[PDB]
């Protein structure tokens, strides 16, 4: 009876039936074959690990992310991903759950056309829909405007809503945030005399992602403090048993997020990406987007986004108007507590492709 | 049969002898409108069968002395008359397979929670708040920390005076009076006196089981949720989090957790939060708090203080249950006591609560009252052909039915991101198909009805008549969802008192992975639809006798008959139909 | 009982009962549909608000003025304005009001008769009269002489009345205000 909220994220895939609290599982989504001689010979041993026990074994697979830039790897090992995810962990019936799946705001056809095909013919679902990871950031926000900002790993996106109502010539997707920035941090740890070259060691990178990174106050003041080093640097101890002391680079990677020379992209950062967005905004509406600037996601959990993002943009937009920017808790499972709101609400239960809709259409006319 | 002339113990004479025939238990419905002595009639039916049949109970007189009692908690004041209940008790007399007395049970359904955050323009609230704020000395309400209406945010809407006579009034201290108490005084009533129906009050707590610092501890309860209501709420974070309190309401925080004994800073960032954690979606994690907003931080603190006094008046009956409790049982007879019709010149949620209620006590009614009866008359030597009764089954069907009925629109709204009382009552009658039981106020051609806009409240024909309900706060009135950092806060309170208000089947064992987070909304539409379809399962289940009483007038004075009050009592309790099947072919 | 008056005005229509003070209702006068697809959940939403609430919906409908040049756009937004205000906004009753309607001299027939009557037949007026904008303007001025001018968004017109008679050679109507300023 009751629906399934999944996300795909390329996280950090999350999973959890619709509402009313947090999600049922959350996994860090690799496949990995074994790319050792297992010498031991049980043998018995797994074609394809899923994560978690793919983070576990770390150093004996060859790690690829399912989604690469919103796109598949193929889709042999997205299935997999679902039917892992599906069968052992939440132990769901496939005939019983009507399903949500999630997607990016540009992300290239037929990739949610051959998506819902496959997801009808392979799993059996009685009813999908596919909804933009945006949008479902505005329901768990609760306001009725603003300009929402999806950033996890590897594709950001900015997109434009008002009262409710979207902007078609106003979305900016900027293929920034958060690959290139595990990227770049990986880039600026090597001048420190270590370094992570393998599939497996890109992981203990995404550790120091999430826990030892900081955001400069401003840049260039930032630059000033980090000739003091005391401060600056701050030595963390690693599952190898060695201990990395980062200085600059501590606020360097997070920077990159505004004025991405660093990546090399001739766009431009955060800050004016937002700017533009909202001056190709109708002329009468901009004064109500403003305080309605929503961030969202995991890649925005970095301590100073969004004070710094505030402040710089406030610097730009309209003098006397009012910049508040929305950054509550719980980011990172906004976009899922936002589907659970969706999926709970009658009467749009009914905007669901049904099977008899799907049986006629097949992978034609989605929207 | 025959010999006996028309009287209330002839009823309780022939209620008694069906436990004997057909050996089936029998409720007393006692039907009229509000203040008509359906309470008191109920109290000489309790003393006739502990005389003419049962063998007693353990002492006659608790019964009679603490139901005044329990109708300062449950009484309030209405546009119809001065002393009507906003509660619906259901008396349970037990008796045994051989037909012994083995003792009682008082219980309620239909409390009107919404009473305690507003209070109308000519409302009170509850009326023991004021004969608490009245009636407690000045070496007691310091200690409480008590002062005069005005400065409660639970009693700056409806009616702040007390009901008190004029010996009475110069006999309270200035103090105790508030702005509208010095420009117009007390309410006058012939036996309502606040100040004299707390000394009935407390004397009658002794005589049920309480000791005199047991209810100094029940006045803190009392206390803590006005002073509860008192915190003001504001908007917060430089990046957004969601609520903060006010300056002015941080000595008013102070004594809220000096009364409930729960701690000021967890529940400073409890009454401002969404507690939720990760540890339950992984295999490791953590607790986060997700701000809530500033109506919800208010609705949160008004669903806190409803649920406070949700657990004292389901403990203080207790208290009274256990003072006559059962034995061995088999046979019973309940007697209900329940307000009909009571319909006003603005009508809300309340009042659609009443009115939805009366429409299954009717359809009740249709079926126990007219189709039994003519099935006895077709049968008992007579044959006598049928005549059909008029149907309402459709409305019934509209109000509560599943996801096409208007508790399924009005619940729908409290979880949609912004809630709208103008949406759902758009979406009401776009739902709707426009049948005759329902239409917008402009399809009325009454001039009351005039002055009200479409989007602003919705007219339900009923079998009594056509009510229109305004949808002033509407929605909001439906939301009491509770939180789950605040129950695992007022219901293990640091003080044993408070922590023992709480207990089995409410309190109960949980354990990680049970499966998921519930009740969440909860949904008051639907708290009422739960416990009043479990209740007419009792009353489908068990027999019955049903027992009218109509007001000479409507001041409640002697050898006073008037021709206009008295028919339209007659007009909105179901008369004419039900004495028009019954006429048939004899 | 009484009798209500509704100024159907160019810009701008105004309404409001008959004596003695201030009309009760003014309003921009705009028909608005929704120019955007509606993502939301919603759905609720009109598509086709009135004003004043389609002044609170500015860049994401279609404002569309009811009268242009004076003469009705089509009925289907007329009737709407109609509608929207006696119920919503006077929340006058359908037969309780005998109703005044404003018309311009020069403004091609059949404009004020299919008014007229289709205002009889939808909303079932006991009474009702149609008098032109200038000749309203002389009971305002107090006067028994002079030339009017009832200039709105877009025709003004020019009616000199000399005590109380009409000039037929001297009636001039001018497409120069104020929708083209
Ligand atoms: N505390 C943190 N600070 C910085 N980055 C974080 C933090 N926690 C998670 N992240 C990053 O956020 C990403 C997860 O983002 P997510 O919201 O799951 O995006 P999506 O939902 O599109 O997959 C991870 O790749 C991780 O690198
Ligand atoms: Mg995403
Ligand atoms: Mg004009």
């Amino acid at each position: 009876t009751t629906a399934l909220v999944c996300d795909n994220g390329s996280g950090l895939v999350k999973a959890g039936f619709a509402g009313d609290d947090a999600p049922r599982a959350v996994f860090p989504s690799i496949v990995g074959r074994p790319r050792h001689q297992g010498v031991m010979v049980g043998m018995g041993q797994k074609d394809s690990y899923v994560g978690d026990e793919a983070q576990s074994k770390r150093g004996i697979l060859t790690l690829k992310y399912p989604i690469e830039h919103g796109i598949i790897t193929n889709w042999d090992d997205m299935e997999k991903i679902w039917h892992h995810t599906f069968y052992n962990e939440l132990r769901v019936a496939p005939e019983e759950h009507p399903t949500l799946l999630t997607e990016a705001p540009l992300n290239p056809k037929a990739n949610r056309e051959k998506m819902t095909q496959i997801m009808f013919e392979t799993f059996n679902v009685p009813a999908m829909y596919v909804a933009i990871q945006a949008v479902l950031s505005l329901y768990a926000s609760g306001r009725t405007t603003g300009i929402v900002l999806d950033s996890g790993d590897g594709v950001t996106h900015n997109v434009p809503i008002y009262e409710g109502y979207a902007l078609p010539h106003a979305i900016m997707r900027l293929d920034l945030a958060g690959r290139d920035l595990t990227d770049y941090l990986m880039k600026i740890l090597t001048e420190r005399g270590y370094s992570f070259v393998t599939t497996a060691e890109r992981e203990i990178v995404r550790d120091i992602k999430e826990k030892l990174c900081y955001v400069a106050l401003d840049f260039e003041n930032e630059m000033a403090t980090a000739a003091s080093s005391s401060s600056l640097e701050k030595s963390y101890e690693l599952p190898d048993g060695q201990v990395i002391t980062i200085g600059n680079e501590r606020f360097r990677c997070p920077e990159t997020l505004f004025q991405p020379s660093f990546i090399g992209m001739e766009s431009a950062g955060i800050h004016e990406t937002t700017y533009n967005s909202i001056m190709k905004c109708d002329i009468d509406i901009r004064k109500d987007l403003y305080a309605n600037n929503v961030m969202s996601g995991g890649t925005t959990m970095y301590p100073g986004i969004a004070d710094r993002m505030q402040k710089e943009i406030t610097a730009l937009a309209p003098s006397t108007m009012k910049i508040k920017i929305i950054a509550p808790p719980e980011r990172k499972y906004s976009v899922w507590i936002g589907g659970s709101i969706l999926a709970s609400l009658s009467t749009f239960q009914q905007m669901w492709i049904t099977k008899q809709e799907y049986d006629e259409a097949g992978p034609s006319i989605v929207h | 049969l025959g010999t006996m002339p028309p009287h209330v113990f002839a009823i309780a004479d022939k209620a008694f002898r069906d436990m004997k025939v057909l050996k089936l238990s029998q409720s007393i419905i006692v039907s009229g409108e509000s203040g008509a002595g359906k309470t008191e009639n109920t109290k000489f039916v309790l003393r006739y069968l502990t005389e003419s049949y049962g063998t007693g109970q353990d002492i006659d007189d608790r019964i009679v002395e603490a139901n005044p009692l329990l109708e300062a908690f449950g009484n309030a004041k209405t546009v119809r008359n001065n002393n009507s209940s906003r509660f619906g008790k259901f008396v349970e007399i037990h008796f045994n397979e051989k037909s012994s007395v083995v003792g009682g049970f008082v219980s309620h359904y239909l409390l009107e929670k919404s009473r305690i955050c507003v209070q109308g323009k000519e409302e009170r609230n509850y009326h023991i708040f004021y004969r608490l704020c009245a009636g407690a000395s000045e070496d007691i309400r310091e200690r409480l920390h008590l002062s005069s209406p005005d400065n409660f945010r639970y009693l700056n809407r409806g009616c702040t005076r007390y009901f008190a006579n004029k010996e009475t009034d110069k006999q309270i201290l200035q103090n105790r009076k508030s702005p509208e108490y010095l420009k117009a005084g007390s309410l006058k009533d012939p036996l309502l006196d606040d100040h004299g129906d707390f000394i009935r009050m407390c004397t009658a707590m002794k005589k049920i089981g309480l000791d005199d610092e047991e209810k100094l501890d029940l006045f803190r309860v009392v206390a803590g949720v006005l002073h509860l209501g008192n915190i003001d709420f504001e908007e917060a974070g430089s990046t957004s989090g969601g609520c903060n309190l006010k300056n002015k309401s941080t000595q008013a925080l102070e004594y809220c957790a000096e009364l409930l004994g729960l701690d000021q800073d967890d529940l400073r960032v409890s009454l401002t939060t969404r507690v939720m954690l990760t540890t339950a979606g992984g295999a490791k994690g953590t607790v986060i708090k997700v701000p809530l907003k500033v109506e919800q931080a208010n609705n949160a603190r008004d669903a806190l203080a409803k649920t406070v006094y949700s657990h004292l008046f389901d403990h203080v009956v207790n208290r009274v249950n256990q003072c006559f409790p059962f034995e061995t049982s088999s046979y019973f007879i309940g007697v209900l006591d329940i307000a009909g019709f009571e319909y006003f010149e603005h009508n809300s949620f309340e009042q659609f609560c009443i009115n939805y209620c009366n429409e299954k006590l009717q359809q009740f009614f249709n079926e126990r009252i007219l189709k039994e009866e003519q099935e006895l008359y077709q049968k008992e030597g007579l044959g006598v052909n049928e005549v059909h009764y008029v149907d309402n089954q459709d409305c019934i069907d509209l109000i509560e039915a599943r996801l096409v009925g208007i508790l399924d629109i009005l619940d729908e709204e409290n979880r949609l991101p912004q809630p709208s009382d103008q949406h759902f009552t758009s979406a009401v009658h776009q739902k709707h198909k426009d049948h005759f039981r329902l239409s917008i106020p402009r399809k009325s051609k009454l001039a009351i009805h005039r002055n009200i806009r479409d989007d602003e409240g919705f007219i339900i024909r009923h079998f009594a008549g056509a009510v229109c309900y305004e949808t002033t706060q509407f929605v909001e009135k439906n939301n009491d969802a509770l939180h789950m950092s605040l129950e695992s806060l007022i219901c293990e309170s640091r003080d044993k008192f408070i922590r023992e208000l709480f207990e089995s089947s409410t309190n109960n064992n949980k354990d990680t992975k049970q499966k998921a987070g519930k009740l969440s909304f909860i949904s008051v539409g639907n708290k009422f639809k739960t416990q009043l379809n479990l209740l007419l399962d009792k009353l489908r289940s068990t027999g019955a006798s049903f027992i009218r009483c109509i007001k000479p007038n409507l001041k409640m004075t002697s050898h006073h008959f008037e021709g206009a009050q008295i028919l339209s009592q007659l007009q909105c309790s179901g008369m004419v139909s039900v004495l028009d099947l019954m006429q048939g072919g004899f």
